[PDB]
């Protein structure tokens, strides 16, 4: 069933987005 | 003479049907057969006049907007081209297929069927495509979208009706009145003639392609169309589960990531769907209500309905059988309207295109929203009510 | 040794500062240095010359 | 019946003729 | 499979759009 | 159900409004 492969790729795409989010998200600094 | 219901497996004799007469299943009350109606030549003439009217309907501007002393004209093609130039080719392609491609494919199918009458080429997948294509012809939805957008930007600037708006309205009316009389089983019986049964066999199956009742051949294929004939669908449960899970997964990036970016005097807004609908509720709640109920209510409703149906199939619950079928019918009827948001944002980004004062752009979230809508539509269409009826 | 300041337009004499901040909203400017490590900074007042 | 495919054909011919009427000359400037 | 006829054509036009997004870039130059 | 989702949205909006209701002060 090739259709079962349809979500999983999108899933790892989100994982890439997660890594991209971890590339976009950084360190939080407090300034007075 | 005698047929079987395609949704609940009810074998019943079919009486003769007149023009205004209609037939329904005695058990589940589902539409089964029709006839008479119009002829193929009238449909060919309608396709020809649609082909004449479409280029001067899409090409001409829909409405002129006078923003900051500058007159701007826009149409569908300009919006799709700006979407492609932005980078979102997939969103532009799906908008193109939903709005522009479907009438072209309909005209091409009618012309190819007429040339098959003239010549004699094979027409087996063409009829299946013609029967399944009545769902995706959404031109009136685009009319509602341009009306909503015109109401939305009425306060920002001055709006005047364009020349091509009348041609677009005429095209929409013609497509509606042509699709309201397009009968498929009449074409099937005219091109391919068959014979009835002895009214009592208890061995006739229903083809999922042409709604035909008859014995399978030695090859297992339908006698009317070259597809295999089975009792139920092959892997409807697994495909439905996979599509539903894919839609659920893709829903979250559609809602969390920003959908529209408004550069205002050099500063961008970058607000998501929730922020946009909150601002619309704050400003123009009268249209924000219908946008809310036709944008985010329908997808969540479809998702929860499909999840409950799958859990009822697993659970073999026989308590709400009389209502699950009606809920499925309502979900199938209402899943088409979910594409309104993409049309609205396309028209707004085509209209509001000031150089630096006002720049409306589509963010990297409409792709996931469109993918979720397509996936949930396919999930609803892929399911079969006969599994629910046999779950008793 | 990192410096932070708030760039905000003002009607100064003999010329106006922060034209870009006036057009695109006041923002925060930063200047890195050669410190060890820090996660808590104190903003400056007038953006000292960095050369 | 066939009245609408004729009225719409006439409208299409009218707008095609109108589009063909309003075309100007192209000039190159340096 | 006859049912593959409907999506494939659409994919074709999508590739055409992808072809129009690839011929609009010339040479890439880096400036300091 | 549509009414259930509408009620959930209304409850979420009411909770968001009540999270920062604060004190009301009159100024002349
Ligand atoms: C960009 C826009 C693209 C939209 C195209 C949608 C076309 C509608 C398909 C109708 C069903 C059909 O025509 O074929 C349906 C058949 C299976 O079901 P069946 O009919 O054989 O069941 C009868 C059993 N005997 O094969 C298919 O699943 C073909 C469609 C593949 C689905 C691709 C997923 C699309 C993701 C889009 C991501 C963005
Ligand atoms: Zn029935
Ligand atoms: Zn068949």
């Amino acid at each position: 069933s090739p259709f079962w492969l349809l979500p999983f790729i999108a899933l790892m795409i989100a994982s890439w987005l997660i890594w991209d989010s971890y590339q976009d998200r950084g360190n939080t600094v407090t300034i007075d | 003479d005698y047929q079987r219901c395609p949704q609940c497996d009810m074998l019943f004799s079919l009486p003769e049907i007149n023009s205004h007469q209609s037939a329904y299943c005695p058990r589940c009350q589902a539409k089964i057969r029709d006839g008479r109606d119009w002829s193929l030549t009238r449909l060919a003439a309608m396709a020809f006049t649609m082909l004449l009217l479409m280029p001067f309907a899409w090409g001409e501007p829909l409405l002129h907007i006078w923003l900051l002393g500058i007159r701007i004209d826009a149409n569908v093609m300009q919006g799709i081209w700006q979407m492609t130039k932005q980078g979102d080719a997939i969103t532009g392609s799906m908008v193109f297929f939903c709005v522009i491609g479907a009438p072209l494919i309909l005209v091409t199918s009618i012309a190819y069927l007429w040339f098959g009458n003239r010549l004699g080429m094979n027409l087996r997948p063409v009829l299946l495509m013609l029967e399944r294509l009545k769902e995706w012809v959404m031109l009136d939805i685009y009319l509602v979208g341009i009306g909503v957008a015109s109401i939305k930007v009425q306060d920002y600037a001055h709006i005047q009706a364009g020349v091509g708006l009348f041609s677009f309205v005429a095209l929409v009316i013609l497509t509606t009145v042509t699709l309201s009389h397009l009968n498929v089983e009449e074409l099937w019986e005219r091109f391919y003639p068959q014979r009835p049964a002895t009214r009592r066999d208890e061995k006739l199956r229903v083809c999922l392609g042409c709604h035909f009742t008859g014995y399978p051949d030695q090859r297992g294929r339908c006698p009317r169309c070259h597809i295999p004939l089975r009792l139920r669908r092959r892997h409807s449960l697994q495909k439905c589960w996979a599509a539903l899970l894919a839609s659920i997964v893709l829903l979250l990036p559609a809602n969390l990531l920003p959908i529209s970016i408004i550069y205002l005097n050099g500063g961008r807004q970058e607000d998501t769907i929730l922020s946009g609908i909150m601002s619309l509720a704050s400003s123009n709640i009268a249209v924000a209500g219908i946008v809310f109920i036709a944008s985010i209510l329908v997808p969540f409703t479809k998702v929860i309905v499909m999840f409950t149906l799958l859990l009822s199939i697993h659970f073999k619950c026989q308590q709400g059988l009389r209502t699950r079928i009606l809920l499925l019918r309502m979900v199938t009827w209402i899943g088409r309207w979910s594409m309104l948001d993409l049309f609205v944002i396309s028209l707004t980004m085509s209209l509001i295109n000031r150089d630096q004062i006002l720049a409306f752009t589509m963010g990297p979230a409409a792709f996931y929203f469109g993918a979720a809508v397509i996936l949930t539509i396919l999930a609803v269409e892929w399911l079969d009510s006969r599994l629910l009826w046999d779950a008793h | 040794e990192t410096q932070f300041w708030l760039v905000t337009p003002k009607a100064s004499l003999a010329g106006v500062s922060g034209l870009d901040a006036l057009v695109g909203g006041n923002y925060i400017g930063m200047m890195p240095g050669k410190g060890k490590e820090q996660d808590h900074f104190v903003a400056l007042d007038t953006q000292p010359k960095y050369r």
